[PDB]
């Protein structure tokens, strides 16, 4: 005719927010984003 | 900006603890290497707060020449992608480079934790970076580590070791020379009249503290101020102004720790004239004859069960026994229960225990058996482990606990066949004293006790009341009194 | 600097244990060639803090000159989970061509806590990583890895396994002649006085570890320090260095750092023994030549015991009438056999949290296989009937948590491992049947009245903790009693000597405080309750089964 009563308790989070490795910004780096309509980029040559 | 070296009283007996230990071998290579013995390089200062913690510290280390890294608790941790390793590395290697160096931590409560408190996962790297830089100060360096904190149970044990933290520095609360002390340093610049007494002050003000005492002189300026002020001429700070700063506010006991030492003096409680020679040998005795004890070799009783009639036997049964001592009264009561589900169930009185020992004058009362130890310590017990961690903790700091300091505890209830059997266990209990209830020779001075400070006309006879009494016990006394004064305040109306 | 062998004192004995188990497989690899079974690779150090556990690892590698490397506990925890088990990896690959080599690590509670408790995520990163690589490991390169932690079961139970990590070495507390040979090491540069003794500080700390006693003379070289302290103040930058040669740390200053310091690894009881005898308690002597045909003899002749498929004496009781001298016997009953002891009582170690309550009795079984031999000793048995549990009716049990860990472990251990339980209750009527039973408490010790006619005999063993009166009265102080025995008679002696408080600021001890102390002879155990057990002492042949 009794009862048992108990209670509990938690722990939410903690972060680093840790990214960005050395070797995907070597790759971000050479690469293109495009350029509107009539923007050309050009080649040339010469030093014969 | 900066505060000086004496400017601290009250503390003087650790300050002499301290001064030797991280001032002096700060500015003296020499007489440790000559005597072989290497110099500590920690230490840990704890003890209630208000009473000199981050204060002493400052000063302790600006007027001798030093360092001085400074080092906050919760600033640290707070940081992102896991640098506070290297912000605790760069702080004892930059220490180092310009030897003498004084690195104190300041709050490491808030640091360390116990491991099963843990939270999450940078809380783990925190505390082992610093127990592995401690070790790393084994070269002779001359690098002294100071560590504040305010509650030395909720701190990670693995910090008091053989070189990381070896000497702990207890600051307790000042007495009536010590609190006299710092109001003498605290209206060095204030502006005094002549009516104000700061004996009668430290004389009223027994569970003040540190801070405390800084409170009741600014208060009364501002009280001061609040008086003068129409169409800055003379401001000197009166005797009323510190009275009104006594009544309005209070001391550091907010429903905490209680420190009061309220004591009656004899003849308080009616007749005694046989029992107060009972009393007189448990709180008197190992105080003023403590060599009768270690001469022979028996240990003295610090514990008396009390039981008797209705009525008395609380407080002012108990009370007036220690009117020689008049030390701090730290007591377990009523809402002092288990509140919390998870810890705090006997952990505040873990603080109790291990206090009164390093304490010592400290006086703890035990009352309310029957809500404690009543179903737990029966024969059908507690089945399922759920609040059964109540009738442990009061055992087994029995026989840890020695006779090596003022040590005293005191149990009072209504019913003394609801505690379990094992609290009047043999070597703790062995001195039994009865409170009986009052006679007619006691309840006639009963009623001159309790009517101490009235306008009583001395031609009646308060026997004749007392003769009347024979099953009524001095709550009945006292409630035949309070009739008479509720007509006597009518006639007035 | 180095370590060596004499840097190190105390456990010369537990030394040689780990000196022959780690240098056979680095020194001499052809035992393996020739018995043809693989040496162990991991051993495990545990016992008290400050015993200087990571000093034995360094004196060990020094001395037998093969690589060493020291890998300590909260340093792999400081970093994150990635950098950390690169550096475990990067000492094991170093230590292979070195062969031989140590690879010592340290506090593995801190890397390796119980998981059970704390099912999380970091729990089985790091030990996972060294399981795979400890087991993974194959090259015939002969390097041991030595562990150290503080308790054997605080680790979890995955890493005492077959292969992984076998032998189990406890580090005891030092001697007295062990104690002694610590602070020689740390007094070398300690310009002492002519006047201390070097045998008298042994005997002074009794339970101190060694990181206790050299705490200890730094103190009190500290407190020498403060002697000095007026004749040349701090003000002066070491000008006066003349002076300071005469600094000798005299041996009262050690008697001050005796009484301001307290032992710190004495929280539990005893590890070793205690030592109180037979002749300490008056009388008795019936059962003295009794108790010596059922413990010791099977301890000196294993053979001839065992040999007539006999039973091990392993449990024997003690009964008769209720508080006479069997509370008085609970400590002497270890010097006979002088074997290793723990007592245990239900308020007292049994009563603690969940989880540790069948941890204590674990130490015990610990002490049955890797502390051998070992006493266990329970009393008040009629007061654990209460946590136990009665049966009633036909059908019943003792429905108790501690019993299943108790009686399963109990008859599982062979005579070989020494265990020998001891029992004593006072009343034979308030014993639960389900823990009793034929094959556990099969030898009948009766303990009778204790001698109340020659107890004063009793009491001549009990007053030499006092220096007291020659000419004492000892005519009929405890021969009127006959229920008042040596724990009670305790109480008299608190009538004689609790007025030396009083009538003070002299005679201390008269012939009154024995002569008027008989207004209070009173009987507690009345013979109404002796003579129903008296001849029970006689009948329980017949009654050895249930009850
Ligand atoms: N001798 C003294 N003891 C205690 N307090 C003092 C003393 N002298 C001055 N004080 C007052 O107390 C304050 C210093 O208290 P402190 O900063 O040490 O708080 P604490 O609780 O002791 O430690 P923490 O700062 O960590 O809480 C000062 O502002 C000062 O006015
Ligand atoms: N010498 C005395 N004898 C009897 N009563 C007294 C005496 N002096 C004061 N009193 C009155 O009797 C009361 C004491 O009662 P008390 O506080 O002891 O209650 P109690 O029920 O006895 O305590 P507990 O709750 O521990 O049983 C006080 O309120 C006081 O006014
Ligand atoms: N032979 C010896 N036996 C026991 N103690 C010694 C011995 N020689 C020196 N000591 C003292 O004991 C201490 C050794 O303790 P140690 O540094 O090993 O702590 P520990 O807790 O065992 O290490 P860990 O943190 O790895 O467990 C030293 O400070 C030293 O003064």
């Amino acid at each position: 005719q009794i009862f048992v009563k108990t209670l509990t308790g938690k722990t939410i989070t903690l972060e680093v927010e840790s990214s960005d490795t050395i070797d995907n910004v070597k790759s971000k780096i050479q690469d293109k984003e495009g350029i509107p309509p009539d923007q050309q980029r050009l080649i040339f040559a010469g030093k014969q | 900006n900066e505060v000086g070296y004496d400017d601290i009283g009250g503390c003087r007996k650790q300050m002499a603890q301290i001064r030797e230990m991280v001032e002096l071998p700060l500015r003296h290579p020499q007489l440790f290497k000559a005597i072989g013995i290497k110099p500590p390089r920690g230490v840990l200062m704890y003890g209630p707060p208000g009473t000199g913690k981050t204060l002493m510290a400052r000063a302790v280390a600006n007027e001798t020449g030093a360092f001085f890294f400074l080092i906050n608790g919760p600033e640290v941790m707070s940081k992102m992608a896991g640098e506070s390793e290297s912000n605790l590395r760069k702080a004892f290697e930059e220490a180092e480079k310009n030897a003498p160096a004084i690195i104190f931590i300041d709050e490491i409560d808030s640091i360390a934790p116990k491991r099963d408190k843990t939270n999450g996962e940078v809380e783990r790297r925190v505390v082992s970076q610093l127990l592995t830089l401690m070790d790393g100060m084994k070269a002779r360096s001359n690098v002294v580590v100071i560590a504040a904190t305010n509650r030395p149970n909720s701190i990670d044990p693995a910090l008091r070791r053989f070189g990381r933290f070896d000497r702990e520095v207890d600051i307790g609360i000042p007495d009536a020379t010590g609190r006299l002390e710092v109001l003498r340093i605290h209206t060095k610049n204030m502006k005094l009249a002549d009516d104000v007494d700061l004996e009668a002050l430290a004389a009223e003000t027994h569970g003040y503290v540190g801070a405390d005492i800084a409170s009741l002189c600014s208060e009364a300026a501002m009280q001061q101020i609040r008086e003068k002020m129409d169409l800055l001429d003379s401001l000197g700070v009166t005797m009323d102004n510190f009275r009104f700063a006594l009544g309005n506010s209070n001391p550091s006991a907010l429903r905490e720790t209680v420190v009061e030492s309220v004591n009656v003096t004899w003849d308080d409680v009616g007749g005694l004239d046989e029992i107060k020679e009972e009393l007189k040998e448990t709180v008197e005795y190992p105080v003023l004859h403590p060599d009768q004890y270690t001469k022979f070799g028996l240990s003295p009783s610090k514990g008396v069960l009390f039981y008797g009639p209705p009525g008395t036997g609380k407080t002012l049964l108990a009370k007036a026994v220690a009117t020689e001592v008049s030390a701090n009264f730290i007591s377990v009561k009523g809402p002092e229960l288990l509140s919390m589900w998870y810890g705090e169930s006997e952990s505040n009185i873990r603080d109790i225990f291990d206090k009164a020992r390093a304490a010592a004058p400290t006086v703890v009362f035990l009352d309310q058996l029957d809500s404690i130890a009543k179903a737990r310590g029966g024969s059908l017990g507690d089945a399922g482990g759920a609040s059964d961690r109540v009738v442990n903790q009061l055992l087994t700091e029995m026989d840890g606990m020695n006779a090596k300091k003022n040590v005293f505890v005191i149990g009072a209830t209504n019913r003394p066949d609801q505690i379990d059997p094992a609290i009047l266990r043999p070597g703790r209990l062995d001195q039994l004293i009865y409170v009986p209830l009052p006679d007619e020779n006691a309840r006639l001075s009963i009623l001159n006790a309790q009517l101490r400070k009235t306008p009583l006309e001395p031609g009646l006879e308060l026997t004749a009341i007392a003769k009347a009494t024979q099953g009524f016990s001095g709550a009945d006394l006292l409630y035949i009194v309070q009739r008479a004064a509720k007509y006597a305040i009518k006639d007035s109306i």
